[PDB]
This record gives C-alpha cells, sequence and structure tokens, in this order.
RNA sequence: GCUCCACACAGAUGGAUACGAAUAAGGCGUCCUUGUGGCGUCGCUGAACCAUAGCAGGCUAGCAACGGUGCACUUGGCGGAAAGGCCUUGGGUGCUUGCUGGCGAAUUGCAAUGCGUGGGGAUAAAUCAUUUGUAUACGACUUAGA
RNA sequence: GCAGUCAAGCGCGACAUUGCUAUACCGAAGCAGAAUUCGGUA
RNA sequence: AGAACUGGCGAUGCGGGAUGAACCGAACGUAGAGUUAAGGUGCCGGAAUACACGCUCAUCAGACACAAAAGGUGUUAGUUCAUCUAGACAGCCGGACGGUGGCCAUGGAAGUCGGAAUCCGCUAAGGAGUGUGUAACAACUCACCGGCCGAAUGAACUA
C-alpha cells in the first residue's frame, strides 16, 4: 500500500498537442514534434493551419491531450498521425475548447442578441426560483 | 544545467509509504515516522508501488544537492522504522565516582556540585555503559550529543582529563 | 471597476504591492490593506533585520522626537515603505495617502467583505523558486512588535467559522446547481446554450 | 544621574498610576493583587537574623521602617479588557448600586456649588 | 534578426595578375553594408588586402537549406577581449545556421563578455551522427524518449487585481 | 443638554459579489474498509456570477404561478478586532417584465448633466473668589464651605 | 636600503633567500593543579 | 613651477544629468499642429512591472580608476594534456616479500630519534620506506597492483 497524490503535470514532449498563445497563429492548435532546447521546441500544425517553424515555450501553452507522434516527423507524417488520433474530437469534448468557444459567441454576441438572452435569462431564473423550495 | 536527476528508494514489503505534499510518512512495525520536507521542493512518484522515485528537474549541482540528500534522508527513516537505531555511551572517572539518574540528571561528575539535566526528546535502558535507543535517528543522535557536551572540563587540561561521557558504539535495535 | 479594493496582503512583495497601492492611490482609487503581517520580503532574515537598523541608527542627536520616527507594526512599515512612493509634503500627496487604510489581518466590516489580490505582486509568482525569503511578521516581532501573539490568536478566530459560512455556502450551491440542472434540457435553457449562455 | 529616570518632568497626576500588574494564574483562586494606602511617618526597628551564617545570625540587628496608613478597600465595580492588537481595551464597565458620599465627591470639583448629581 | 551572406574579393585586379585568389569567405550579418565592413575588417587582419586597392566582386544572401529541420551546429569561434585572443569551440543544438550564429553571439555577449565587434565566425558546421558531440549539455537533448515538466509556470496578468489567487501548475 | 421667540439653506448614480491552505500542488461531486483513502470532474484569469424591458420608468384588463422582491412590524439567532452589521419565524401591504392585451409619449423642434445661528425661560457642570497644604519665584496642582 | 641566485609570465618580473646596521565567554600550548601565554566576540 | 601650438568658455539662454564650470544634444521673434536629440519608461516622473538569451545571494552586492598582485571545498562557460569497454574517478576486501635487523651510528633504535648510496631475485604488486605508534620489536597504512565494482574521469590553465 503506497499513496503518491498530485503529481500530474502536462509534460513538454514529441506529441504533445499544445494551444498557441501568442503570435501569428495564437488560438490554433499545434503539435509538438521535435525538442530543441529548454526554451525552444519545433511544432507543426498542419491541420490547424499553422506553418511548421520553431516556438519559444513561452508564445505556447500545453495541453492535457496527447497523442503518440514520431520523433522529427515531417508535415505529411504529422497531419497524418494527427487525423488518426482524432485529437480535434477530444478538444472539442474538452471544458477548455468548450469555454473558448463560449467566449468567442458572447464576444459574437449583438445587442437584440442580447436582449433575447436577458428574457430567456428571467424565464430560466422565474422557473428555478419556483423549482426551489420546493 | 541537467535537464531531469531521480533517485530510487526501495520499499520493503513490512512498511508502507503514504506520500501527498512534501510531508513524508512512513509505517512500520516499530512505529510510524513523519517528517516536513516543504523546503526542499522535490517531487515523489509510484512507480510499481515498490519503489519510490525523487526527481528534480531544471535543477543546478544547489538543487542536486537537496535532490540526493532527500534519498539518504528517506533511506534513513526507513531504515529507523524497521529496525530502529541503538546508540551507547561510556562513564570514564578517575577518583569521583559518575552518578545519572532518570530527564537524565548527571550527578558528581568531576566532584561538581552542580547537577547537568540534559531532556529527553528515544529510550533509556542498560557494565558502566548507558544504551540509547529511538525510532528517530536525530533524536537520539542529539540526546546522546548532548549528553556528551554537558559534561565540558573548562579551564582543565584536555589530555590529562578524561572524566565525561562521550558516544562509544552505534547501530541498529534488531 | 469598485468603489473599494480589498486586498490581501499574505504572501505579497512589500515592494511591488507598496508601488502599486501608491500608483492606483494616485489615480483616485480606494484601497484597504489587509494581512500585513503576513507580507514577505525578498532576501534572507538577516539581511533585512540589518536593513532595518541602519535605518534607525540615524537618530537625531538635539531632537530624535522631532526627527527620525521608528515604528515597529508591520501596518506601519508598509505605510513607510508605500509613502515615500507617494509625493509627500503636498496637497496632491497627502490627499492620496488619506484612501489607503492599512491593518493587522482582517479587521470587521472587511471580515465579511471580498478581498482581492495583485497578481505582479505574489512572492509565488516573482520569486525564483528555493530562493531565501523573509516574513514582515517575524521583522516586526524581532526589531520590537509585541502583537504578533494576539494576532495570530485572532487570525485563527477568523477562519473559524469562516470555514462554516463556507460549508453553507457550498451546500447551498449545491441546491443551485441541483435545480440548474433539473431545469437544463428546456426549451428556454437550449436557447440560451444556443445564444452562447 | 539615571538616564531611565529622565525627563525629569513634573509629574501630571498626584496618583500614581500602576503601570503592571502580576500575571495571572489560571489555577489559584480569585484574590486581590495590590493595595491603597496613604504614607504616614517614620521610626526605628530592632530584630534578630535568623539568615543563616550571616554576620548577624541568632543576633540583633537594627534598621528603619515606615508605616503606612492602609484603611480597608471598598470596592465599587468591575472593569473588562479584551485582547485586541492595538492593546488592551476596556469593553464594558459596571458600577454598583449605591456609592459612598467620598466616591460621588470624587467626580466634583465644586461638590458645595454643585447639585450633587451623582 | 541576423543574416549569412557570402562576399568575394579580388584586390581590383591589375597588369600581370589577372583573376587574383579571390578570396571567399562566408558573413553573418544584419544587412549589406555590415556584412561588407566585417568582410573588409577580416580581410585586413587575416589577409594583407586593405580597401584601398580592394574591390567587392559581389556579395549574395544564403538561405539555410532546411530551415525545418533541427540539427547540432559545431561553431570554431576566435573573439578578442580584455586579455589576448585566444580559440573557442561550441556546440548548438538549433534549427537554422542564422539561428545558431545569434544564441553563440548572445552567449558570448552575455558569458564572456564579448560583442560583435570583436568576434569572429571561423566555421559552421553540422553534426551528423550521435555520440560525435562533445558537449555535455547539448547530450542531455540527444536522449531517448526525453520527457520533462514546465514546474511553476510565469502566468502573464492582463489586470493589476484578480479575484483568483492564481496558481502555477502546468 | 430641555423650552419660547427673529432669520438660511480629491469626486455615489449597477452590486467593495466574504473560507482556509499548497504553489515540485489544489479545489467540486460522489463512493467506501473511514484513509496524507478510490473514481469522475475544473483552472490555463473577473472576457467571470446576480440583475439589468416599464412617461428618470405611468394608468389599466386578463392568464399562469402562490414562487421572487421593496416596506414598517413581528419570534429568535449570530457579530467586541475598529462588535454597530449579518440574518431568521408569522402575517400584512405594493410590484412582479413569468405569460397575453388596451391606453400616453410628440413642440424640449438635430446635442450644451437634467438643514444652525442670536435673544430670553428654567438646569447639569467648570473657572475665579475664598481657604488647607501634600505643590510653590511666578505659572501650575491636591483640598473646604446650601 | 645596498649588492647576488632565483623565474608563472612579459633584457624586466611572484613565495623564499645570502654579507652589514579592563570584565566576561570560546579555541591552542608539556595546560599535572594554580598561575601564564597566543587567537576570536565585544 | 614656467613656456610653445591648438578646440569650448567668456557676451549665452533651453532640454538631459537628485543640483551643478569644464559631461551630451541643441545656440533663442510671438503662436497652433506634428516628428525627434541627448536623457528615459515600478512610484515620486510624462513613458512597457516589454520580449529573448545567460549571469549574481553579496553578513553592509549591484546599479558610482588608483588600493586589484593574489586567495575562496562560491557559481556559469572555454583551452592544453593524462586515463579510458586491454574496464574511466570513487568505495570496500586481499597482496603489500626475500639478503635485511643494508653500512655507520647502539644503553635500546630492526624503513619511519639520526648521516650517506639507494641493488639485485621476483611478481599483476614492495620507497633498504609517505605516515600513526613503542626506549626496540609489535599493529595499521599510501604508492604499487589484483578482486567485488560500471563511463566517462583526472591534472594544469583562459573567460
Amino acid at each position: 500500500d503506497s499513496i503518491v497524490k498530485a503529481s500530474n503535470w502536462r509534460l513538454v514532449e514529441v506529441g504533445r498537442v499544445v494551444l498557441i498563445k501568442k503570435g501569428q497563429s495564437a488560438g490554433k492548435l499545434a503539435a509538438i514534434v521535435e525538442i530543441i532546447d529548454q526554451k525552444k521546441v519545433l511544432i507543426d500544425g498542419p491541420k490547424a493551419g499553422v506553418p511548421r517553424q520553431a516556438i519559444n515555450l513561452g508564445q505556447v501553452v500545453l495541453t492535457p491531450l496527447t497523442f503518440a507522434l514520431p520523433r522529427g516527423a515531417r508535415t505529411a507524417t504529422v497531419s497524418k498521425k494527427w487525423a488518426a488520433a482524432a485529437v480535434c474530437e477530444k478538444w472539442a469534448a474538452s471544458s477548455w475548447a468548450k469555454k473558448i468557444a463560449q467566449r468567442e459567441r458572447r464576444a459574437a454576441l449583438t445587442d437584440f442578441e442580447r436582449f433575447q438572452v436577458m428574457v430567456l435569462r428571467k424565464q430560466k431564473r422565474y422557473t428555478v426560483k419556483k423549482a426551489l423550495a420546493k | 544545467k541537467y535537464i531531469q536527476t531521480e533517485q530510487q528508494i526501495e520499499v520493503p514489503e513490512g512498511v508502507t509509504v503514504s506520500i501527498k505534499s512534501r510531508i513524508v510518512k512512513v509505517v512500520g512495525p516499530r512505529g510510524t515516522l513523519t517528517k516536513n520536507l516543504k523546503h526542499i521542493d522535490v517531487t515523489f512518484t509510484k512507480v510499481n508501488n515498490q519503489l519510490i522515485k525523487v526527481a528534480v528537474h531544471n535543477g543546478g549541482r544547489k538543487h542536486v544537492a537537496a535532490l540526493r540528500t532527500v534519498k539518504s534522508l528517506v533511506d534513513n527513516m526507513i531504515t529507523g522504522v524497521t529496525k530502529g537505531y541503538k546508540y551507547k555511551m561510556r562513564y570514564v572517572y578517575a577518583h569521583f565516582p559518575i552518578n545519572v539518574n532518570i530527564f537524565i540528571e548527571v550527578r558528581n561528575f568531576l566532584g561538581d556540585k552542580k547537577i547537568r539535566n540534559v531532556p529527553v526528546r528515544v529510550t533509556i535502558e542498560f557494565k558502566d555503559e548507558i544504551v540509547l535507543s529511538g525510532n528517530s535517528v536525530e533524536d537520539v543522535s542529539q540526546n546522546a550529543a548532548d549528553l556528551q557536551q554537558i559534561c565540558r572540563v573548562r579551564n582543565k587540561d584536555i589530555r590529562k582529563f578524561l572524566d565525561g561521557i562521550y558516544v562509544s558504539h552505534k547501530g541498529f535495535i534488531t | 471597476v469598485e468603489p473599494v479594493v480589498v486586498i490581501d496582503g499574505k504572501g505579497h512583495l512589500v515592494g511591488r504591492l507598496a508601488s502599486v497601492v501608491a500608483k492606483q492611490l494616485l489615480n483616485g482609487q480606494k484601497i484597504v490593506v489587509v494581512r500585513a503581517e503576513e507580507l514577505n520580503i525578498s532576501g534572507e532574515f538577516f539581511r533585512n533585520k540589518l536593513k532595518y537598523h541602519d535605518f534607525l541608527r540615524k537618530a537625531t542627536a538635539f531632537n530624535k522626537t522631532r526627527g527620525p520616527f521608528h515604528f515597529r507594526a508591520p501596518s506601519r512599515i508598509f505605510y513607510k515603505a508605500l509613502r515615500g512612493m507617494v509625493s509627500h509634503k503636498t496637497a496632491r500627496g497627502k490627499a492620496a495617502l488619506e484612501r489607503l487604510k492599512v491593518f493587522e489581518g482582517i479587521p470587521p466590516p472587511y471580515d465579511k467583505k471580498k478581498r482581492v489580490v495583485v497578481p505582479q505582486a505574489l512572492r509565488v509568482l516573482r520569486l525564483k523558486p528555493g530562493r531565501k525569503y523573509t516574513t514582515l511578521g517575524k521583522l516586526s516581532t524581532s526589531v520590537g512588535w509585541k502583537y504578533e501573539d494576539v494576532v495570530a490568536k485572532l487570525e485563527a478566530k477568523r477562519k473559524v467559522s469562516s470555514a462554516e459560512y463556507y460549508a453553507k455556502k457550498r451546500a447551498f450551491t449545491k441546491k443551485v446547481a441541483s435545480a440548474n440542472a433539473t431545469a437544463a434540457e428546456s426549451d428556454v435553457a437550449k436557447q440560451l446554450a444556443a445564444l452562447g449562455y | 544621574g539615571h538616564l531611565g529616570f529622565l525627563p525629569r518632568k513634573r509629574a501630571a497626576s498626584i496618583r500614581a498610576r500602576v503601570k503592571a500588574f502580576p500575571k495571572d494564574d489560571r489555577s489559584k483562586p480569585v484574590a486581590l493583587t495590590s493595595f491603597l494606602g496613604y504614607k504616614a511617618g517614620m521610626t526605628t526597628i530592632v530584630r534578630d537574623l535568623d539568615r543563616p551564617g550571616s554576620k548577624f545570625h541568632k543576633r540583633e540587628v537594627v534598621e528603619a521602617v515606615t508605616v503606612v496608613d492602609t484603611p480597608p478597600v471598598v470596592v465599587v465595580g468591575v472593569v473588562g479588557y479584551v485582547e485586541t492588537p492595538r492593546g488592551l481595551r476596556s469593553l464594558t464597565t459596571v458600577w454598583a448600586e449605591h456609592l459612598s458620599d467620598e466616591v460621588k465627591r470624587r467626580f466634583y470639583k465644586n461638590w458645595y456649588k454643585s447639585k450633587k448629581k451623582a | 534578426h541576423f543574416k549569412e551572406y557570402q562576399v568575394i574579393g579580388r584586390r581590383l585586379p591589375t597588369e600581370s595578375v589577372p583573376e587574383p585568389k579571390l578570396f571567399r569567405m562566408r558573413i553573418f550579418a544584419s544587412n549589406e553594408v555590415i556584412a561588407k565592413s566585417r568582410y573588409w575588417y577580416f580581410l585586413q587582419k587575416l589577409h594583407k588586402v586593405k580597401k584601398a586597392s580592394g574591390e567587392i566582386v559581389s556579395i549574395n544572401q544564403i538561405n539555410e537549406a532546411h530551415p525545418t529541420k533541427v540539427k547540432n551546429f559545431g561553431v570554431w569561434v576566435r573573439y578578442d577581449s580584455r586579455s589576448g585572443t585566444h580559440n573557442m569551440y561550441k556546440e548548438i543544438r538549433d534549427v537554422s545556421r542564422v539561428a545558431a550564429v545569434e544564441t553563440l553571439y548572445q552567449d558570448m555577449a552575455a558569458r564572456h563578455r564579448a560583442r560583435f565587434r570583436s568576434i569572429h565566425i571561423l566555421k559552421v558546421a553540422e553534426i551528423e551522427k550521435t555520440a560525435d558531440v562533445k558537449r555535455q549539455y547539448v547530450k542531455q537533448f540527444l536522449t531517448k524518449d526525453l520527457k520533462f515538466p514546465l514546474p511553476h509556470r510565469v502566468q502573464k496578468s492582463t489586470k493589476t487585481f484578480s479575484y483568483k489567487r492564481p496558481s502555477t501548475f502546468y
């Protein structure tokens, strides 16, 4: 009987899908191909659209999702492995991508849509309050 | 700079190790020992339920020192829990007999009226020799050191005068 | 953004926190600092203790009282640190300082109100890992502060019954989430989900 | 002289105020700690010293003493103090239903001309 | 951003010496003017040719063959400092020669305090196979199945006040 | 302080929306042998949650809920660190945009946001006067006299 | 100081070297005890 | 101390430099809009708690050329050599001999209180001995090899 708790870290490695935080391809997924050094990692996001390049780890944030990928894979092989792993489907199901989509939708809302949202929220609150205390 | 350096600790079938945030706990036949390592900044893993790894990432020699000493401390704790540690000291006197009563009090040391007392932090048992045993190595060792360091022969020749109590033997209780 | 901002000073750098508080004060923002005794300063304890002595060693000969004043309370130390960052001896500076309040712990009614932190001033976010640091409370106790015991004693009571308040809030949110779930999948809920809500 | 007894300025209050009190005991029963009195006179005292191995052991010794008038003290109320970061604070005070004439006079500077509205 | 340039000079050919040795070398610089100046300085120092009788036959920019291929670069550098000039060799794991030379210049300006003024790039070469690297810090990244975390990430804050007590977990 | 007479009138405009602890770790739900336990789940900023419709927010008729909310009461509890605030039982009185109708907007003309003093009546206290020293150069201080 | 050997380096040049001209508390001493000497805190 | 030639001052305001005679830019009518120099961008102080690579814990650091030649089991990078899967450094175990107790010195000194040479036989390995120690032997030993061990290690220099 042994216990080792709270040791889950998102290791950076080959095949580690990542999300770009800053740069031209900000907000676009990328996959780490080969690690250059402690501060430089090669990434490829052909499915997303970002061209293959060496990016600084400070400009990108890792993600929990992972998939197998041969070291130093080319663009074609990286895209093939990305399609096979279907990491996109897992990404959407995660609450992180859902939060991103919700934020984008809220930023894309209109004044009339905002009024409709307000009315629907009022109705939902009335229904919830009626349900409560019963 | 080292990308990742790890050290291994064995887990005998007779003990169980429960690891959370750096605080470390050990359980075994002789009892349970716990220690705090929140200031050491190391990580632990459960590789196969029988071996415990301590690793440091992007740590230099300064951090590697703590990385390695973590293994030594854990091994010492495991050995103490499984078997324990024993310490002994010898009574030597030329003219004035030394009487010791258990807190441990030393009387009639070099004809000194004052009674030197060393608090007990570890057990006392018995030739003219004391036996100290305890699960924690640090506690028993510090008690022995304090016992040896209270008998200071101030303003006297070190070589000529040998009266006092000194550590003689070390080993496991088993 | 908020008529009054309560900043939790625990685990914060004195320098950055004081600078940001002074800058906000110059902008017309009221700020209240709490848990001053928990404030941290970079460097080992001895260096901070030595630094304190060399600023109070300059006692004026003819008039010590009218000269430098040495305050031991952590709140007083924080105010002195922030005071130098503001253009004092002027009406604009004097007015700004009136918007700042420093207390040890969280005296009421601030104990029942929300508090915030400054990410850029967090000790655990700026200092390099494994580096030595000093605690303002311990330094104040060493240099003469005598209220650390009472401060800790009545701060422990602050956590007491506030854990119970949080437990009650969690129990209420349990029912709130249950009501939201049972109200889900409805036409209004579906429309809200489509509209980003 | 003694820097600890400076500055040498006139005392503001004629009656000396106690700065500290004996440490409280949580096991001993409730008991008093201080008493009030008035100094009155001085005289000589002689006795025999029982101090062991002394120059005057089991033999007479003389010195000077003083006498303080200590009439019985009567309580008038109880004061409670709480622990606060800024120092001990008095939150509530309760006084007795009846008070002595001297106590009432103490709260007056023109007692003869005042209405004695104690 | 550094750039790689090729410069060739043949000292203004005169009678009885047509088409001289035509000294050739590769110069790393941020612009053509700096590349030409560095080429002139190198010719004056190493060789006996000066700009008085010199001539720039042609200057061209060389682009790395595989800008998306990770390589181990071995660089021989001769630089001058407060003490006497001495040779130096270093190994860099980069993607392109330009990036490798830029990192070398940054390291020299950081550690040895040597700047672009007193640094010479003798040769840049690619290490083909493993076990030819002679630097431990470069061998560090050559281990098979290399995985490591990024503890204590320095998250950036866009607002002065944050009601979250952010955690540096990664 | 009580009473009668004469006279004046550094910066709100949604909500400062309450745990603690670690940051080489943490919360939330659930389960069990009740443990530094098992599973799922979340961060990667507050770009968040409540509320936000009505001549600056009126009148009035119905439907469905009987819930939400302002008001003075009313039973009780908590808050001494700067408690002075947090609620909680019962009813009453209004709104309810939760839902469906009928009335007015205009001319403002294309915008210059749109609560003590001074004169009396009575009554609590203080200074001097007076006088004792415990204080004393003079200030100042401790006392006594309906 | 004068005169000679030096020689990591740059005819100059390193460590050695040859002739005159208070109280109190700790560490060491062949501290047997006392007494004493040398170093440190102040 | 006194002279010879040469650029600013002096007759000179402005910005920057905590202030400024030997410092930088800029040499001047009264106004509006815009772009800059030196100098700056955590507050005082108008401007990024910008990016990237490395460095330093300093018990009086640091942000200002003499005392600076050297010292440090402080740290990060380089150069010249030695060992190296014929087994790298390190930690334990074993061997660590015979003439011999070399000659002289002897109150007793046998490698280690002293003086002068340092050999053969060898064996994978013995200095007629690097130390602790006894009035002398006794006992341990490092340097020298072997065995258990498993990859890079060591000596000297430069930043």
